[PDB]
């Protein structure tokens, strides 16, 4: 063991200077897998299972309490149209179900990894195929058949303890089925139309029209995708086979739907075992406490007993309402994302994946949701000389959507994320004021 | 009740390997599990009684009174209820029959008639099955029905075909949104 | 009576909106059995002073 | 429509919900022989009387605190609404919001709120395109010997000429040097169309 002071990074120190700009020569475009929650698990309780054990003698002093218990039982409820709410109006965004068409070549992508495989049942796509078999839920809320329960509980089924006492987790609205469905139906529509059918009518366009307008959309023009549009497409589909790979070999990808999952296990769990605890009573189940103690002080015992489990019933909704709120955060912020990223061209930094946003794909995740933000990034830059403006005639002549670049005794213009010197020319500068305003201005021509 | 261990619940003779010093088993939950017989040596799993939460569906009372019932988590080939009518007292209320159940993943819908057509979800049960008192069985009844996701569409999409509109539609809108909860407070003494 | 009657009960309202508004209850069984297992553990000298 | 204001109403009803249950709290008998407390002291000693409303203070006190808990969760939710309305008033109505699916469904023009009780109605205004018609596209224009991309619009031909118009409404001008831009020959493009150019 050996300890340390963190280091916040590798240092590094831009060479600035009054007149020195990088600009890049060439990209790639990444992909970067961002997870998150859409939906946790539901629950429904009896108070009568959980606390007196099937009892009348306990039921009618549970019932003393009647409104405490329905409380809980309203908020549970409230939680569990919550998260199909939620659901909802993370995946349900759009009420026509596309479909996608035979892939032809779509100017060189290959949505193999993301487009549902016929190939298999559930008709959905090789990394969502991944991503359902990196989590395992305790309880999916299924049909459970009687004979489970009924033998062999060696293993970890915990359920048959949960179910003994109320506690109960139900089957989401929608099934996995829709949810894949949904996914697919967006991402047929962002391939073929583009952000065309967040708005209205699905407006259809060649793919390579569609990037060429995100490219558009930050700058780098349609020619730098029309003349680099195999290397773009080869370096998209490197990109999706790694992340494919990294999903599979990392076993700590779905680690936030892990941990949810975990929780509410946990918390079941716990509350489970608390039953067990003696909340200052002789014994745990109330039987014993009739057969041996008398009424007179058998009623407060079983009183104390019932405001215990009442209390623990109340942390547990009490702590699964915060972590609902968390997960409606969540999920609504995974609806922006959504609608943003995949059904637009997002300008917000840090918010569609690292750099410059082009393009997003929604997966169906298990109570959760994967985004694969497509980015521009540059890379291999270079350093230029600059100038603010350009002295021809007595006036000062401004760049109209680039930047002044030299490359020594010549003197070009270009745009700012990529590299592209054209002659200074009077289509490209528009000419305001004179040069002496300036501070940097240099003498060069302005050819007409 | 065994050896002073009371309870209630099924057997179905497990082959557990019980140790002579071992009578009583628990679970991995502090359950009671299995049991050894106070006088020979079999081997008893206490397996749990029927047990099911029921779910009633009703419709708006304005509208009928007809409801169905739904045993969450149960397979219609269990025992929903099924008495003669001298077996369970706090479930007087018999169901049993009525020719008209659909074994859904969620539970056993009892009173809903299950149909091919695909409409939006009116009420929702559960593992996609929604439930609607629709008129069109013409009488009225409780159905039930996979949820349509939407209107099935296409986009003939092509490497030389595009789509650009000819006139527009100003839409108007609407968002509500809650800005601001009832202010209370509170007298401990007086409460 | 019906599951009409026992959602209203646990909604406090004679009327009942649409939907599933009521998870009423649960399922169970009554039972019947004897206590103070076992017999044959041993005899008792009883008769020796009788 | 009736239930179109449900979203605010549901508020005064949590909010009456939580105190009317609140009140009948007051009835439940919390390990005490009666849930009224001049009853209590009319009917034992204070000795024997404080055994029971020890309890009763017990119960009532986790009343207020189940309801002082929630009312902090729903005032969680509202202010995330109020931030949000915060928002959606300063990014819909001061301006105009290119964020998708936020200021209402479709591209937004402009926004106008509307007061209400306990909340806020946004009322949107979008612009949703219609009745479109299908051409065939062209990524660039070869010209002589060099290929041409359009400025901003797109290129289109309704079958024997060639125009380029803005993607949300087909106003097809032709394909003039100003509505285009030069970006080197024609090769590097996969599928570019021939077509002249107006000087």
């Amino acid at each position: 063991i050996i300890a340390y002071t963190m280091s916040l990074g590798a240092e590094n120190s831009v060479a600035y200077s009054n007149n020195s700009i990088a600009i890049p020569t060439n990209f790639t475009i990444s992909v970067t897998t961002e997870i998150l929650p859409v939906s946790m698990t539901k629950t429904s309780v009896d108070c009568t299972m959980y606390i007196c054990g099937d009892s009348t003698e306990c039921s009618n002093l549970l019932l003393q309490y009647g409104s405490f218990c329905t409380q809980l039982k309203r908020a549970l409820t409230g939680i569990a149209v919550e998260q199909d709410k939620n659901t909802q109006e993370v995946f349900a965004q759009v009420k026509q179900i596309y479909k996608t068409p035979p892939i032809k070549y779509f100017g060189g992508f290959n949505f193999s990894q993301i487009l549902p495989d016929p190939s298999k049942p559930s008709k959905r796509s090789p990394i969502e195929d991944l991503l359902f078999n990196k989590v395992t839920l305790a309880d999916a809320g299924f049909i459970k058949q009687y004979g489970d329960c009924l033998g062999d509980i060696a293993a970890r089924d915990l359920i048959c303890a949960q179910k003994f006492n109320g506690l109960t987790v139900l089957p989401p609205l929608l099934t996995d089925e829709m949810i894949a469905q949904y996914t697919s139906a967006l991402l047929a529509g962002t391939i073929t139309s583009g952000w065309t059918f967040g708005a209205g009518p699905a407006l259809q366009i060649p793919f390579p029209m569609q990037m060429a307008y995100r490219f558009n959309g930050i700058g780098v023009t349609q020619n730098v995708l029309y003349e680099n549009q195999k290397l773009i497409a080869n370096q998209f589909n490197s990109a999706i086979g790694k992340i494919q790979d990294s999903l599979s070999s990392t076993p700590s990808a779905l680690g936030k739907l892990q941990d949810v999952v975990n929780h509410n296990a946990q918390a079941l769990n716990t509350l489970v075992k608390q039953l067990s605890s003696k909340f200052g009573a002789i014994s745990s189940v109330l039987n014993d406490i009739l057969s041996r103690l008398d009424p007179p002080e058998a009623e407060v015992q079983i009183d104390r007993l019932i405001t215990g489990r009442l209390q623990s019933l109340q942390t547990y909704v009490t702590q699964q309402l915060i972590r609902a709120a968390e997960i409606r955060a969540s999920a609504n912020l995974a609806a922006t994302k959504m609608s943003e990223c995949v059904l637009g061209q997002s300008k917000r930094v840090d918010f569609c994946g690292k750099g410059y946003h082009l393009m997003s794909f929604p997966q169906s995740a298990p109570h959760g949701v994967v985004f694969l933000h497509v980015t521009y990034v540059p890379a291999q830059e270079k350093n230029f000389t600059t100038a603010p403006a350009i002295c021809h005639d007595g006036k000062a002549h401004f760049p109209r959507e680039g930047v002044f670049v030299s490359n020594g005794t010549h003197w070009f213009v270009t745009q700012r994320n990529f590299y592209e010197p054209q002659i200074i020319t009077t289509d490209n500068t528009f000419v305001s004021g004179n040069c002496d305003v300036v501070i940097g201005i240099v003498n060069n021509t302005v050819y007409d | 009740n065994f050896n002073g261990l009371t309870g209630t619940g099924v057997l179905t003779e497990s082959n557990k390997k019980f140790l002579p010093f071992q009578q009583f088993g628990r679970d991995i939950a502090d359950t009671t599990d299995a049991v050894r017989d106070p006088q020979t040596l079999e081997i008893l799993d206490i397996t749990p009684c029927s047990f099911g939460g029921v779910s009633v569906i009703t419709p708006g009372t304005n509208t009928s009174n007809q409801v169905a019932v739904l045993y969450q988590g149960v397979n219609c080939t269990e025992v929903p209820v099924a008495i003669h009518a001298d077996q369970l007292t706090p479930t007087w209320r018999v169901y049993s029959t009525g020719s008209n159940v659909f074994q859904t993943r969620a539970g056993c819908l009892i009173g809903a008639e299950y149909v091919n057509n695909s409409y939006e979800c009116d009420i929702p049960i559960g593992a996609g099955i929604c439930a609607s008192y629709q008129t069109q069985t013409a009488s009225q009844s409780i159905i039930a029905y996979t949820m349509s996701l939407g209107a099935e569409n296409s986009v003939a999409y092509s490497n030389n075909s595009i789509a650009i509109p000819t006139n527009f539609t100003i839409s108007v809108t609407t968002e509500i949104l809650p800005v601001s909860m009832t202010k209370t407070s509170v007298d401990c003494t007086m409460y | 009576l019906d599951p009409l009657s026992e959602t209203k009960c646990t909604l406090k309202s004679f009327t009942v909106e649409k939907g599933i508004y009521q998870t009423s209850n649960f399922r169970v069984q009554p039972t019947e059995s004897i206590v103070r297992f076992p017999n044959i553990t041993n005899l008792c000298p009883f008769h020796e002073v009788f």
